[PDB]
RNA sequence: AGCGAAUGAUUAGGGACUCGGGGGCGCCUUCAUCCAUUCUCUGUAAGAAGCCCUUGUUACU
RNA sequence: GUCCUAAGGGGGGCUCAUGGAGAACAGAAAUCUCCAGUAGAACAAAAGGGUAAAAGUCCCCUUGAUUUUGAUUUUUGU
RNA sequence: ACGUACGACCAUACCCAGUGGAAAGCACGGCAUCCCGUCCGCUCUGCCCUAGUUAAGCCACUGAGGGCCCGGUUAGUAGUUGGGUCGGGACCAGCGAAUCCCGGGUGUUGUACGU
């Protein structure tokens, strides 16, 4: 389906509005399922951002940004961006595959919450979290704040 | 300002279509009890020398 | 100025504090560029930095003059030949006055404007004057 | 004119197989080029998309390889056996290069593997004289002289003298 | 049928610089090489210019002025025949020896030769000259920056052999060990033994040994003057060591080039004898009149 | 529009801090030299 | 700041046409759909607070 | 309501748009080779200024797209 | 004077054709073990300076060459600043061009080492 939309809609003889509509539809389909597309077709469609039509340009940039958050490995090193290249170099970004489900063995930010608790204990001395202690709601809020701070630091 | 569309035909019509339109319109003004709908948007502009020769031959 | 490579003797000119510099903005280099104003203006160097110099300009606003300090890269500054006619002259007066004081004869040491020319005699031989009408005769032909 | 440094030499021979489609066909064409030359062939992508050619941009549709030295002479002479040492006059370019094209690679001496199939080739021979390093070097790169540039007639004469070919 | 090269093209054409049209100068790198901080004023910025020809190595100490560059000191590879090296004048060891000779010459010209004596016995280790323990106090080493020109600065190039020779001669050139011919990019460790082998020219020695074992015809074709002067593979280390000793002993030896020798005046006379001249305007007008007569006849 | 008056000694306020600090140290040294 | 072969038209003759629409008896059609075609490039300086020599101070060079 | 409001730094290599001549299928257009090519390409101003061993393009490492204190310009604070 | 290296002005230096090059120097050249880089030792890098050749690069000269540059003229003209109780543009006092044409030219020069 994506190949047919690309062939009929985005081409040399196609009109600018037809190309923009096809690229928008392709972007929506890739939003719902990213694995439908091949890397060569994705790079070809992302290279349509250099087109002189504003609608086609914005549709191609939308597809590029969508694959930037989702799966930047197909995207070219020129088009990945800052955060995508940093994540791929440091090793956080993992390939997305068919059927994979989130499998967090621990809570998100639980390590940060344990680090904050250890810092508080060290401060008290100067003056495992999921295994032993029950989750206080204030502790959960502090863990969420620490996770947000860690996400902001990773973005920065 | 200069524009390319000042030098183009703005209204064109074919021979058979013009003839059919004229015939149907004449049949319409044949009946005085029939009135047109949206006549301001209809092409109604399409619907609506012996002395000289003698003087030319003999001044 | 021709497009392409910039001449490299621009970097080999040494500027010191107190030097008089023109501001001729190079279009190729965008770093260190001053405003649209202060281009083609002459000023005094007060600060010398690694790739730029500070120029004292006197801008006019309303009915007064305001001192402005403008940081301009070496690309856009050029040495000004306003005071070369002063430095060469003051040196020339220095040695000429030393020599004249050693010799004894006083001299006129101030520059003088154009005086009327003196009397002289012009010979007619081999330079006989030609008589001219209000219009040329070969033109009236 | 008769200087030892004015002899025409084969600068390079470039072998091209433009399949027009990606995948197994291009892989087997690259296998043919690798087996013939002895070097790793290089793939060529489509630089722009054409709808009725059945290609798209950034899709590998061709493969080619460059051979220099006696290997280029050997492969060129095998291709000239395939063409029976007969080239038409339009096959020679104005700068003195030439080239031709065969429809099947079995005639070069390669065996017919039923997995690989049938592929044709484009041979292009680029000719130089000694002293092309003047225009190919980095420091003090200059232009070749007009008396040292090769003429189409000189290339045709060299072909008919070396390979006993019939230019017609 | 269109003409790209027409009169409007020739009128709008703006040429490059002359030394860039000749393909000899990289002005983009030259600006960074010769630009001195204006806070430092008239402090000279010395650059060790290294160039390679087919049969020679040209090493110079260069400073920059408004109307041209100045050669403070200069050492050439062909001057190593005075110190003993008369074979392989463009190899890595000859590059090292030329850099050492240039460093000794510039230190002797400055007068800091005895204060700054570098590594007297080359070992192959990444070292930089530091401040000397002068009786007055601490004297900083003389600083120069390497100028390779349009050379590709890959691992094992002789542009770094000249730099190593100058650095062992005593000149402080800022440098790193990753482009020496013993460095492994994966390991990020310099091989001292291989660097010393390149310094003493052992790669050429093992080249001759390998060809003497394998291909005698190619060995005689390539190393023919080595056989004619009866210099062997094992003697290269002693030859280059003795050359280093003589360079550090007397850096101003004079070498007779065996070329025809004359003076400046009769060389000028010879060059004007072998020099055709431009036609006088009377002669060119006569030839233009002859061309006009030919056109009238035609 | 008369030309404004200019001070005999401009301030070191405009100059770079490194040369300003060096100049202040030099002024202190020449002050002690004059006092001696 | 706006315009732009990134434009404005042409489509008679050729096709694809078919459910695009509609008509008549699954079959033909009558329009119509488009496509194939083509045309249009004003600043500063003219000194004693200035010049030259000697000599120090510095963590700057 | 979705979508776009732009990846910066350092080093190295190479020239772009286009035209001519050539190569089985291949032709106007698929890939390859040479010559000419002052930018007629590209750089997020569609006919502004500026760039050719680069400010363009590719490759390798990187996030100076980091804190702190004053000065200048556009002109109290920004 | 002629080469080479680094250069300053950056076409009087560029582009296209021919002709010649003492001496040395450049250059093409020869070989891929090592350092290094490629689809290809083409480029880059390493080794040789022995052989061959000035064929090309380079240098010099030639061209009623294109271009570029410099002079005369154009012209005390055009233009421009003040004056008149000057007319219905011309004088007075002054400043003052560039095209078009007529021609010339086709690089100077610093440092260092050599021939």
């Amino acid at each position: 389906l994506v190949v047919k939309i690309a062939n009929e809609f985005v081409s040399e003889a196609s009109a600018a509005e037809v190309a923009a509509a096809g690229l928008n539809a392709i972007r929506e389909v890739a939003m719902r399922q990213p694995l439908c597309m091949s890397e060569t077709l994705l790079q070809d469609l992302v290279l349509y951002q250099k087109s002189k039509d504003k609608g086609v340009m914005m549709a191609a940039k939308g597809l590029q940004s969508l694959y930037r958050e989702v799966y930047p490995e197909m995207l070219q090193k020129k088009f990945r961006g800052k955060e995508a290249t940093m994540g791929l170099r440091a090793g956080e970004i993992k390939p997305l595959k068919f059927g994979e489900e989130e499998a967090a063995e621990d809570i998100e930010g639980i390590e940060l919450l344990e680090k904050y608790k250890e810092e508080q204990k060290k401060k008290k001395v100067e003056q495992k979290l999921a295994t032993t202690t029950i989750l206080t709601p204030a502790d959960l809020a502090k863990l969420k704040e620490l996770r947000q701070q860690a996400k902001l630091d990773k973005m920065l | 300002e200069p524009n390319r569309k000042w030098f183009t035909n703005t209204r064109v019509i074919s021979q058979d279509t013009l003839q059919s339109f004229r015939e149907a319109m004449a049949e319409k003004q044949k009946d005085p009890y029939t009135v047109l709908l949206k006549s301001n948007k209809l092409p109604m502009s399409l619907i609506r020398h012996q002395a000289k020769m003698t003087i030319e031959r003999e001044p | 100025r021709k497009h392409g490579q910039i001449p490299l003797s621009t970097y080999l000119r040494t500027y010191r504090v107190g030097d008089i510099v023109d501001i001729k903005v190079n279009g190729a280099v965008q770093k260190g560029m001053p405003h649209k104003f202060y281009h083609g203006k002459t000023g005094v160097v007060y600060n010398v930095t690694k790739s730029a110099v500070g120029v004292i300009v006197y801008k006019r606003v309303k009915h007064r003059y305001i001192e402005k300090r403008i940081n301009v890269r070496i690309e856009h500054v050029k040495p000004s030949r306003s005071r070369e006619d002063f430095l060469r002259r003051v040196k020339e007066n220095a040695e000429l006055k030393k020599k004249a004081k050693a010799e004894g004869v006083p001299v006129q040491l101030k520059r003088q404007p154009a005086m009327p020319r003196e009397a002289h005699t012009v010979s007619i031989a081999d330079n006989k004057p030609v008589t001219l009408a209000p219009v040329a005769y070969e033109t009236t032909i | 004119a008769q200087n030892p440094m004015r002899e025409l030499r084969i600068q390079k021979l470039v072998l091209n197989i433009s399949v027009g489609e990606s995948g197994d066909r291009l892989t087997r064409a690259a296998k043919v080029l690798e087996q013939l030359s002895g070097q790793t062939p290089v793939y060529s992508k489509a630089r722009y998309t054409v709808r009725q050619f059945g290609i798209r941009r950034n899709e590998k549709i061709a493969v080619h390889v460059t051979v220099r030295g006696p290997k280029a002479e050997e492969i060129l002479e095998r291709g000239l056996k395939v063409k029976e040492y007969e080239l038409r006059r339009r096959n020679f370019s104005e700068t003195g290069n030439f080239g031709f094209g065969i429809s099947e690679h079995i005639d070069l001496g390669i065996k017919y593997d039923p997995s690989i199939g049938i592929y044709g080739m484009d041979f292009y021979c680029c000719m130089t004289r000694p002293g092309e390093r003047v225009a190919k070097r980095r420091r003090c790169k200059s232009r070749i002289g007009a008396s040292h540039r090769i003429t189409r007639e000189e290339t045709i004469r060299w072909f008919k003298q070396r390979f006993d070919g019939i230019v017609r | 049928h269109k003409l790209v090269k027409n009169s409007a093209y020739y009128s709008r054409f703006q040429t490059k610089f002359k030394r860039r049209r000749q393909g000899k100068t990289d002005y983009y790198a030259r600006k960074r090489l010769i630009t001195q901080a204006k806070n430092k004023y008239n402090a000279p910025k010395y650059r060790l210019v290294v160039r390679f020809t087919n049969r020679d190595i040209i090493t110079q100490m260069v400073t920059s002025e408004i109307n041209g560059d100045k050669i403070f000191a200069a050492a050439y590879s062909h001057e190593l025949r005075a110190y003993g090296i008369n074979h392989g004048l463009t190899n890595w060891a000859a590059a090292y020896a030329t850099g050492l000779l240039l460093a000794r010459r510039v230190l002797a010209k400055l007068g800091l030769d005895k204060t700054f004596t570098g590594v007297e016995e080359p070992n192959g280790e990444y070292t930089l000259t530091e401040a000397a323990e002068t009786e007055d106090g601490e004297r900083r080493p003389f600083k120069a920056i390497l100028d390779v020109g349009l050379a590709r600065t890959s691992t094992g190039a002789r542009v770094f052999g000249v730099m190593k020779g100058a650095s062992d001669g005593g000149i402080f050139i800022p440098h790193s060990e990753n482009r020496f011919p013993g460095y492994d990019i994966e390991t990020e460790e310099l091989d001292t033994e291989v660097l010393k082998k390149y310094i003493y020219g052992g790669h050429v020695a093992e080249y001759m040994e390998t060809l003497a074992d394998d291909d005698e015809e190619r060995y005689k074709s390539q190393f023919v003057k080595y056989i004619e002067d009866d210099v062997e593979a094992d003697s290269l280390e002693e030859l280059y060591a003795e050359a280093h000793k003589q360079i550090r002993a007397d850096p101003f030896r004079k070498y007779v080039s065996d070329a025809p020798k004359k003076s400046k005046e009769e060389w000028k006379a010879e060059s004007l004898k072998y020099k055709k001249a431009k036609l006088s305007r009377e002669e060119r007008k006569a030839r233009v009149e002859a061309k006009i007569k030919q056109l009238l006849a035609e | 529009i008369k030309k404004p008056k200019t001070q005999r000694y401009p301030s070191l306020k405009g100059t770079d801090p490194k040369f300003r600090r060096n100049h202040r140290h030099a002024l202190h040294g020449t002050a002690k030299a004059l006092k001696e």
